[PDB]
């Protein structure tokens, strides 16, 4: 599995990129934090993609993914 | 935010087009231009002038997508902010968008309100 970790996010900026992600794919383990948000992604959309999207509001220095084992 | 951008609204329906040229106006957007598809909007943008292109999803003749890949692959136009209005948030049609090189998308109907949201965000990721 994957997850996402999103990084200097401005207020509010983390619930609208929840929802954003809501539209792609489902997140399991979501943690919200006051400038942050992670969360667990299956292998549906391709890295690539859910970057392209996320960029629409935050850059790409922000965005993270890291590997999970079961 | 120069209050005198030339927008261009590309629709091919008349009154899509007449609501978000009043949506603009009322966040006080009054140079708003009009296109009835992808090659008409290019023929207009060829006058050059223009500093936002907001354009519907599927339109005869060439669809918002292409009208978006074309403007990217367009030299003098190729950084030309594009706000692509789809009818559904369906996943596909938000990653094409995103990698055609869309500066955002909106789904319609949508409010003036979330027009401004979608437009302050892009004029901050351009400090314009
Ligand atoms: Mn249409």
């Amino acid at each position: 599995p994957r997850r996402i970790i999103l990084s200097r996010l401005k207020a509010g900026e983390v619930d609208l990129l929840e929802e954003e992600l809501g539209h792609l794919t489902t997140l399991t383990d979501v943690v919200k934090g006051a400038d942050s948000l992670s969360a667990i992604l299956p292998g549906d959309i391709a890295e690539d993609d859910i970057t392209a999207v996320l960029c629409f509001v935050i850059e790409a220095d922000q965005i993270t993914f890291e590997t999970v084992e079961v | 935010a120069d209050k005198e951008l030339k927008f261009l609204v590309v629709d091919d329906f008349s009154t899509m087009r007449r609501i978000v040229r009043n949506l603009l106006k009322e966040l006080g957007f009054n140079n708003v231009e009009e296109a009835e598809d992808g090659v008409d909007a290019l023929n207009k943008l060829q006058a050059g002038g223009y500093g936002f292109v907001i354009s519907d999803w599927n339109m005869p003749n060439m669809d918002g997508l292409e009208l978006l890949k074309t403007i990217r692959a367009d030299g003098a136009m190729s950084a030309l902010p594009v706000l692509m209005v789809t009818a559904e948030a369906k996943k596909e049609n938000i990653i094409a968008a995103a990698q055609a090189g869309a500066s955002g998308y909106v789904v319609k109907p949508f409010t003036a309100a979330t027009l401004e949201e979608k437009l302050n965000k892009i004029f901050e990721k351009l400090g314009m």
